Parts: C-alpha cells; structure tokens; sequence
C-alpha cells in the first residue's frame, strides 16, 4: 500500500491468461487466483508479469446463473486440469462452469487492480519486495508498437474404432460428429500419442518445420530450432495466500503476437495434440508449478453452434484466429477479427452474454427501467402478447398499381433501445462498478454506422441477451408498439398511408397525380423528415436519451406492388425495369434458378396487364405461366448427374434420415460438422428413395441415379404458391394454379 | 438419344469377347465382391435375406429373380467424366 517503494514503468499489454487457482490455508468462503500478463515496451521487448486476485462465492453464483455450484467443484476441476498427460479435455464435462469462472475472474481483476486494456499504453506500478503488479493506470506516451502475426499449418492422423463412434451417436440420436470424435478421444488419451503429425510455422524472421512419424519419438524430418520461436523464463514470486516462496516457469514469444490459421480445413485435435506434447516436454525438470490446460469451442456442446472459434484459456499464452480462406477480403476479415479481439477484451465469443452484465441482475434492472416510463406506455408493456396485430391494414393476396409506393427503414433500432433502457434502469444496480460493462456496449453502438464488424457483433449479441430474460422481450415489445402507433398517427397527415411493416422498416402508398415525375420527388422527402421528427419527439417524451441521433432511410420508389402472404411481397418499377422480391425459401443451389424464373414470369405478366383487355387477359396470363414451368423442367435434364447441385441443407432442430454406418469410416472429414448437414436422395433399386450425406465421403463419388422427381415436386409446390396468389389478387379470380407433372414430363426420369 | 440406348461400339464385330459370363452361384459371389469393392465411396449396401436365416423378415424370394434385377440396374448406369463406370468393378477392365 505504501507509495514510497512502488516502482513505475510505462508499457503495453497483449494478452491476459489464467495460471493458477487455489484455496487459502484456513478458509471456506472464497478462493484465490493467479494470472499472468505478457507485456511489451515502446520499442518491442517482451516481459512477463503476474497478479493475484480473490473471488468470493456470491459473485460466482451470480455469474453461473443458478444455485447448484460450489467452490469445491471449481477447485477440484482446476486441480485436475493441471496434468494433461491423463486429462487433456477437462472442459468437455461441464463448459458453463469454466465460462462462469473466466468471466468472474476477469471482472474481479478489473475491479481490484484497476482499468486495463489491450494494445494501448499504460503505466504499471509494482512492489519490489514481492514482485506482483499492484497498480495500473492509463496514460499517454507515444505511438505504441504495432501487432504482428505468424502463419500456421498443422496436420495429424488419429485412429479410432468406428464402433465407439456408433455407440456414442446411438446414445444421443441428434448429436454432431465432431463432438463424438472429441468424446471418443477423451475416453482413451493414449491414442493421441501414437498419431503422425506435420507442422509448418512461418514467421517474419525464421521458419519452423517438423514431421513426426509418431509423436512419442524423435522427429523424422526437422528444420529450425525451438530456442528461436519462444524463450523460457523463470520467476520467483511470493503471494500472500501461501506460506512459502513459489516459482513460475513461462514461455515468452519472440517477434509475434498471435497465430493466424486458414479455415479451409481446421481440426481441433491436431492443435490439442501438438500443445499436449509441448506441455509435456517443457515441464519436466522438478522445482516449479505448472499451468492449466483448457480450451473451448463450438464442438464442446452436443448440438454445436453457428459461429466457429477456438478459445485458449491457459497454456501456452497467446490467442489463435481461424479465418476462412479463398476470400478476396482475407485482409479485411483478419483486421475485423483483431479489432473485435481488442475491443471486447477477448471474452467474446467464449463467455457469451456475460460480457455485458451477469445473468442474475437483469430482472431488477428491467423492472426499475419499466417502473418510470409513462402511464400509457406502462399499460402497453403490461399487456404485450407476441401474436397481435395493430397497424398494417392489408391482407392476403392484394395488388396496388399504378401509383407511387415507397419503402422506409430505421437502421439499428433494437440495440439502441437496449442501450438506452439499460442506462435508464442502471439506477437500480446494487453495485457501482458494473457500469463498465454497459460502457463497452455503448462503444459498440457508436461504431456500428461505419464499421461492419460492430454491426455483426451486435446482431449476434442482442438475441442472446433477450433470450436470457423475457422481461427485456416484453419491455422492447411495448416500446416498439408505442413507436409504431406514433409513426402511423403522424404519417396520417402528409398524404401517406401505411400499408405494411412492423416499425423497424415499413412500406406505404402516396396520393399524387401518377403522371408528373418532377413533382413526386418533392413529397417523399417532406414525409420522411416529418416522420423522423415526430418519432424523435415521441421517444424524447418518455425520458429516453439516445447516443446516436435517429436517421430514417428511403430504400426505393416503385409503382406496382403485389402481396400473396404475410411475408411475401413483390415490388416493380415500370420505368427502368427494377424490382424486388421478398419471401422465397433458399435451401440449395437449385432454389435460385426458380427465383429467377419467377421474377421473369411475373415481370412479363405484369407488363402484359397494361393492355386494358377483358377477362380474356387472365386466360392469356395463364398460358404464359405454364410455358415457363415447362422450360424449367427441360433445362433440369442436363444436370441430372450432379450430386452437389441437388443437395439440401438441414439444421439440428429438424428431423432427418438415419446415418448409414459407412459414414463412420470417413476419418478426418468428420471434424468440420458444427451446425449444418447436407443431404441428397438416390434410388438404388425399385421405389426405395434412400438418403446420402454428401460431405462425409472422399471424392470422387460413385452413386446410383439421383432422385429428381422428388426434388422437382418439392420446388414446384413453392413455385405455384406464388402464382396462385398473383392470379387471385390481380384479376380477382377463383381458380388455383396446378401443373400436371405426372402426366406430361414424368417419363424423362423413369 | 445417347443416354437411353446401347453405346455405339457395343454391337460391332471384334476379334474376341470382353464381358463376364458365368453360372448363377458364382455370379452371386462376384456380385458380392464387386459391391464390397464399391461400398467405400457412396454406393448403398444391399442387406439381403434368405429362407432358413436367423431373421425371416420380408422378400422371401431367394436369389432367383434377384440377380437379373441387379445386373440390369448395374448395366444401365451411365458414366460421368473420365471416371470409368461402376460395371468395371465386375468385368475388371477400364475400357468398357
């Protein structure tokens, strides 16, 4: 505490990792943790520093989100993870515990020592007698150094009996195969020592190549020295939670900061085995502690996740970024990844929604925020129900034309609403240090307009927070309903008539002479400005303040509109041949040709509609429609031998066919199966119609004739769903559209 | 026209024959061997059943009308690109 012995230096931090987790001598209420920073100076010189924090049990329970956890379990898992020779995949048993642990330790470190940030200058003050960082402050001393990268390529060959995979899959009928491979490897660790491996690392100064026939013996091919990539350091500490002196052995990288790996073929087991060998090799001589060995990813859950990553929580000490290749914007992708890593402190996406606020504090904040609002808004919030209709007076099939139609949008309203509402309710927080979390969120919003990565992060993040607590859902629904009602009321006096939408984006019709073109461009702008001002005033009325001022955008002007359902709609402009289509499913490469055909046929029919002809026109229209379908089928004949063209995508929450046993013999192709599964259908005999997972077999394939009638019928149903509505709406008919597939062109594929 | 009729060179005189001729039983053996060869790349299995087996199930008909159907389906399968068709696994030649 004394300031007469504190030594101050100016440096920068590039990574924070977890080193040790233990329990003090005589206490069962809390535990202690020891963390390790890798800092750099103003010209580029690595150094290692250590800090220690203490965590209670109430905070741990709050971050977990339930009351079925204990400090004993945390300590037991942390102690077990220290030995990777026998237990290398500890976080696969229970991931939520590790997520809560990481989040709580980070928050405690931020609150106790002080404010910290990555890739920014800082002033660090330490105690010379004990050797632990004691204070951190933010200052400015110049243009800090620039990050550096290093390319990595690894390949491993592991062998596992297909019977184990089959049994594990049978245990859980809807599990992904990467998790099955990981679990099988976990059961018998020794199989990770007999694998054959190859590694190639390219840096800006050297190169490192290795080829092991078996990971337990000397390399068969070698190039480079280990004493160049990294440096081994020994430090002597003296924490307050131990009775005797302690020593720590760490690795310090040389001339780089993080690894970058292409996403063409990424496999976790290769990295796990390589790092396991390094951990075993380095920590052999007795006389020092050992770090933890933990990792995280989307393959540690039974059903996977939609966004891939690879999070490192302990050994060795630096992050790894997996970026899909074959994209002309690879540099942009890597820049976005680095920016996201720096901005959010590295927790995202590992922790999830705990980077903002703990999941056991939301209800109080939501209640306090809602308690103020305004009487009418409170009444609206109390009665909110998902399936309700307020403003959007149209219906199933209906056509408008020729008039001036317009489409407007508010870009990014939910995130702004959440930020403002959380700020309003923050007065109810039972802590003065949680605001930092909210602060982070605010920054993201201000960066959304000019940075795509911020927009993607917010889009992925808001649904998680909403799903955490339904009170947020209700509050947002009520506020949005009030906004929509005000919008409609104001728009009812500028020659505007709302025809569709929900409030975030909508479309409507204007009342003006349909001939003059130089006078129809002076009424849309006035309406847009008036609506913007009215919405701003209504929001400001209910003591709600926004960082970014509202801005409403016009997305096009058309003349014809057709609506055939509650989510499908077609707009057309009869002066430049521009059009827009919304509400068509797309689950494969053969669902785009149908969209193109639909667009062309609709354009032709609506162009012919301006012939001012009696009911005969309808008959003519029908003819055209049929013709289009005919051509489509004929065109599909030439692509009858393509397997990937006809394959369709399936998600974990739907029902699919059983997995054929042979698929379990694929090997290393089962690692990249996070979320989707692609399936095709073939006929090997008579009427069998068996399924095939395309992506689990080596290329090229050898299959019987494809099944084209099934897929063609599936597409044709959706094709007709729109033509029927167009016919019933434009001409007020009563006959459905039906195409005789079974009696006209079914002989081609028989 | 090309995908629904014999190949141009099938019905043309040649010095000798280049096919597979056999009895019924040895034909079953060769068919099983070829199917085993082809399975590892996508071809679905067969899973047959015969009287006197441990599982009665359906399709009691033994290997009497079950050979012609399989032979015909194998012979009517076309080829894509430079990869020889499937029948080459039974005739044992890469020029059919």
């Amino acid at each position: 505490m004394d300031t007469a012995d504190i030594v101050w230096v100016e440096e920068s931090v590039s990574a924070i990792t977890l080193y040790a987790v233990w329990l003090p001598p005589r206490a069962r209420e809390y535990f202690h943790a020891l963390v390790y920073f890798v800092c750099r100076n103003a010209a580029g010189e690595g150094r290692a520093r250590f800090a220690e924090v203490s965590v209670t049990a109430t905070e741990l329970r709050d971050f977990y989100g339930s009351a079925d956890v204990s400090v004993q379990a945390v300590v037991a898992a942390a102690r077990a993870a220290t030995t990777p020779a026998a237990s290398p995949l500890e976080p696969l048993e229970n991931p939520t515990l590790w997520r809560a642990l990481y989040a709580c330790v980070l928050a405690a470190l931020e609150r106790q020592t002080g404010p910290v940030a990555l890739f920014a200058p800082l002033r660090i003050g330490s105690d010379p007698r004990t050797g632990l960082v004691v204070k951190v402050e933010r200052a400015s001393w110049g243009p800090p150094a620039a990050p550096r990268a290093a390319l990595l390529v690894a390949e491993a060959n592991i062998d596992i009996d297909p019977m184990a995979l089959a049994a594990r899959v049978a245990e859980h009928p809807d599990a992904r195969l990467a998790w099955a491979r990981l679990a099988a490897i976990r059961d018998t660790p020794q199989c990770a020592s007999a694998a054959s491996l190859t590694v190639n690392i390219t840096t800006g100064t050297a190169l490192f190549a290795r080829e092991y026939q078996t990971l337990a013996f000397p390399p068969i091919k070698k190039e480079g020295a280990f004493g160049d990539l990294v440096e081994v350091c020994e430090v002597g500490l003296r924490p307050r939670g131990h009775p005797q002196r302690v020593t720590a052995r760490v690795l310090l990288p040389r001339d780089y900061d993080y690894f970058v790996s292409a996403g063409e073929k990424f496999s976790a087991p290769a990295l796990v085995a390589l790092f396991r060998q390094w951990h075993t090799t380095v920590h052999a001589a007795p006389g020092a502690l050992a770090p933890v060995f933990a990792f995280l990813g989307p393959e540690f859950e039974v059903r996977g996740g939609p966004v891939p990553y690879f999070a490192v929580l302990g050994f060795p000490g630096w992050p790894t970024f997996t970026v899909p290749a074959t994209a002309e914007s690879a540099r942009d992708l890597v820049r976005g990844a680095a920016a996201a890593y720096a901005a959010l402190l590295g927790a995202w996406p590992a922790v999830g929604a705990r980077v903002v606020l703990p999941p056991r504090a939301w209800p109080g904040v939501a209640s306090a925020a809602a308690g103020c609002l305004l009487p009418a808004v409170r009444e609206a919030v109390a009665r909110w129900h998902p399936a309700t209709k307020i403003i959007q007076l149209l219906d199933p099939p209906a056509a408008v034309g020729p008039v001036w139609t317009a489409r407007f949008c508010f870009p990014g309203l939910r995130a702004q609403l959440l930020a403002a509402l959380a700020d309003l309710g923050g007065s109810g927080l039972a802590d003065p240090h949680g605001r930092t979390g909210l602060a982070r969120l605010d920054a993201l919003v201000v960066a959304a307009p000019s940075e795509p990565w911020a927009g993607a992060v917010l889009e992925r993040l808001v649904p998680d927070t909403c799903n955490a607590c339904p009170a947020l859902r209700q509050l947002l629904g009520g506020v949005m309903a009030a906004v929509c009602l005000q919008i409609e009321e104001t728009a009812s006096s500028v020659k505007f008539a709302v025809c569709g939408g929900d409030g975030g984006a909508f479309w409507g019709v204007f009342n003006v002479d349909p001939q003059d073109a130089d006078a129809a461009s002076g009424v849309i702008e006035d309406a847009r400005r008036a609506i913007e001002t009215a919405v701003g005033a209504v929001l400001r009325a209910n003591a709600v303040r926004l960082r970014h001022p509202l801005c409403l955008a016009l997305e096009g002007v058309y003349t014809h509109a057709v609506a055939w359902s509650q989510a499908g709609v077609w707009f057309w402009n009869s002066r430049d041949n521009t059009d827009h289509l919304g509400g068509f499913p797309l689950r494969g490469p053969a669902y785009t040709t149908a969209a193109g055909v639909v667009r062309d046929t609709l354009r032709r029919v609506l162009g012919l509609t301006t012939a001012c002809v009696p009911e005969e026109d309808a008959l003519t229209a029908r003819g055209l429609m049929e013709d289009a379908c005919d051509r489509l089928i004929l065109d599909a004949f030439n692509k009858r031998l393509d397997a990937e063209y006809w394959s369709v995508r399936v998600s974990p929450f739907e029902a699919s066919d059983p997995l054929p046993p042979t698929a379990f013999r694929g090997g290393a192709l089962l690692d990249a199966e996070h979320y989707w599964r692609r399936v095709v259908r073939v006929c090997p005999g008579g009427g069998e119609s068996v399924g095939v997972p395309v992506d689990l077999y080596p290329r090229p394939l050898v299959l019987p004739p494809v099944d084209c009638a099934h897929h063609l019928r599936e597409i044709l149903r959706e094709i007709e769903l729109v033509f029927t509505g167009v016919l019933a709406g434009v001409w007020g008919e009563g006959g459905k559209f039906v195409y005789p597939f079974d009696d006209k062109m079914s002989f081609l594929f028989a | 026209l090309r995908a629904r009729t014999y190949a141009p060179g099938a019905l043309t005189p040649a010095p000798a024959y280049c096919g597979a001729v056999d009895s019924a039983t040895k034909m079953m053996g060769r068919l099983a061997d070829a199917e085993k060869l082809l399975v590892p790349r996508g071809w679905p299995a067969f899973a047959p059943a015969s009287p006197g087996e441990d599982t009665a199930g359906g399709t009691p008909p033994p290997q009497t009308c079950g050979i012609v159907k399989r032979l015909l389906r194998l012979a009517a399968t076309e080829q894509q690109g430079p990869t020889p068709p499937a029948i080459a696994a039974l005739i044992r030649n890469a020029a059919v």
